[PDB]
């Protein structure tokens, strides 16, 4: 869930 | 004095744990570096310190052992009770002792545990998620040791200001994982630009490094926001092998990314959008696959390479992969015509 | 006439090699056992015959020596050019003059080299790869004279039936490893029942054999699918030290193994999923530093009792592990010139  | 210190050489370094900062003594140096060497979270990530860091740190405690007005004290580092600092100076100490004292990761640990101190804290992933996934301290120096058995790096050669100018994203945000194989990096913009202080990079601002350092092959895992015509006119090979942001990939979508890598010559580049969870996640199956990483030791590598690196559910996805991964291997050799 | 064929007792007892099904004589008696005594196999493993296997050609042969028809001839144990026949065969011959004949392992490997013979080729793992560990003929020899050394067999008293009856799926699929002290089996469900045809045993089918043969503790090294509690209830204690399917335990996993099964004077039943690989390797683990058996010897001996035990990286930890294991034992048995 790829950080942003 | 020193009660409950651990010691890595004796009557000569020491490993402290305190609650207020010690003043050196005329036989004694006391340093931290938890102030020096700090980790830079994602989210709740607290380390484990990436390699140019343990590389640093390495340095620092090679001259002070060096040192002719420091040979007759005893050297001790120090950290505070805070668990997530003393957690990663812990890390670098036992990466230290494995690097440069030759101990195996389990005396490292040993020693680490020596004192009279409590436990060490796991690392957690960059997710929102609670932690769900503990990777240890000894996992970490698991991971230190087979980096080091397979030379995907050595200290000799480590070129540390290079390692920490690519990081950054102004200059491509990227880190090697394998030596001349794998480059994970934070996927390309259709148009270079800074866009609210966020600088953002396209295809061609990687075409100089990438052609100079053999990287042959591009790998996305992520939603299309340029064409891959850009990188394939370049020379370059390009595929897409997408899947959702925070899943775990499908059999389909490993199989593919092994073949690709198994049948290319050069570096490869893999990316996502932030070149961490899904990026991470496909590499370490080929490194558990064709080096027999355990998860891990893999999720300690990388994340030492690239910090965030394989996130959530990807983490215990590469746990239950690791037998079929591993056997995966073995079929593979079982077919090669080398020699 | 016997030209090549191997001499085990002068002018009396010869193992042949032979293209094709020779014809006994009013000199010679021929006999084989290939189609007799078949190795059940996993995947490429061909061997070496199980324990109940030596029994029965063991049985079969000092018949055939004691006969009063066949007193006045030669009697010539013959194989096929089938070489995975062929080093069962051998390996056959070997244990019966290592047991009966009072031959060393040595002694007994110089006469099946006798002729100007082939080499036997080495036993494999149950692996789907090649390569890795080579388990010889002569290796399965010195398990089988190790085992004797220790009492691990006796031929007076062994019961054929009963091995061959529990090494069954239907009958709960165990083996006995060291008598009195460690018995391997394939992990239990939560329910007894038939499933596609296959067999399912719940815990509760092993009490009665457990209590009867003093089997005190069970171990478990796979996925949890059932209660321990249902063990533990019942009056047994039950341990768990997992590692993952195919890869070799931490040094926290074999201590603990080890302390346990030396904390208890009863027997200990082992399981994982198959009960081959994980239950094998820390078995090994015991009775190397018990018994001071080699890695070589102890792969035999668990491999004779119980075959597709210790799989891939398990077969080279054992022989890497061997020095330490070797030398704890002897600091255990040190600390025992007084209990």
């Amino acid at each position: 869930a790829s950080p942003r | 004095e020193l009660i409950g210190a651990c010691e890595f050489m004796k009557d000569r370094l020491y490993f402290a744990t305190l609650r207020n900062r010690p003043k050196s003594t005329i036989n004694i140096h006391y340093f931290s570096i938890d102030e020096e060497l700090v980790y830079e979270n994602f989210y709740a990530d607290f380390g484990p310190l990436n390699l140019a860091m343990v590389y640093r740190y390495c340095c620092k405690l090679n001259k002070k052992l060096k040192s002719y007005s420091l040979s007759r004290k005893k050297i001790v580092h120090y950290t505070s009770f805070d668990q997530r600092k003393r957690a990663n100076a812990a890390f670098l100490i036992g990466a230290y002792a494995v690097i440069y004292l030759k101990k195996t990761p389990e005396e490292a640990y040993r020693a680490l545990l020596s004192g009279s101190n409590p436990p060490y804290l796991p690392f957690r992933d960059a997710s929102f998620g609670n932690c769900t996934y503990n990777l240890t301290v000894l996992d970490c120096l698991q991971g230190i040791r087979k980096g080091l058995q397979h030379g995907f790096f050595d200290f000799e050669t480590f070129d540390a200001e290079e390692y920490e100018h690519y990081e950054r994203v102004e200059n491509g945000d990227f880190n090697w994982i394998v030596p001349g194989k794998f480059l994970a990096f934070s996927g390309p913009h259709p148009k270079s630009k800074i866009e609210n202080g966020y600088p953002l990079h396209a295809p061609e601002a990687y075409f100089p490094y990438f052609k100079k350092n053999n990287v042959t092959t591009i790998v996305r895992l992520n939603k299309k926001i340029y064409e891959a015509k850009r990188f394939t006119d370049a020379g370059f090979e390009h595929y897409d092998l997408f899947f959702i942001d925070g899943s775990t990939p499908s059999d389909n979508i490993v199989r593919r990314f092994l073949n690709i890598c198994e049948n290319t010559e050069g570096a490869i580049a893999v990316h996502s959008k932030a070149g961490l969870g899904r990026t991470g996640t496909l590499i370490a199956c080929y490194v558990m696959k064709h080096y027999r990483f355990t998860h891990a030791e893999i999720i300690a590598w990388i994340r030492i390479c690239r910090p965030g690196s394989i996130i959530g559910p990807q983490q215990h996805f590469l746990k239950e992969k690791q037998a079929s991964l591993w056997v995966q291997g073995d079929i593979f050799r079982s077919k090669l015509k080398n020699r």
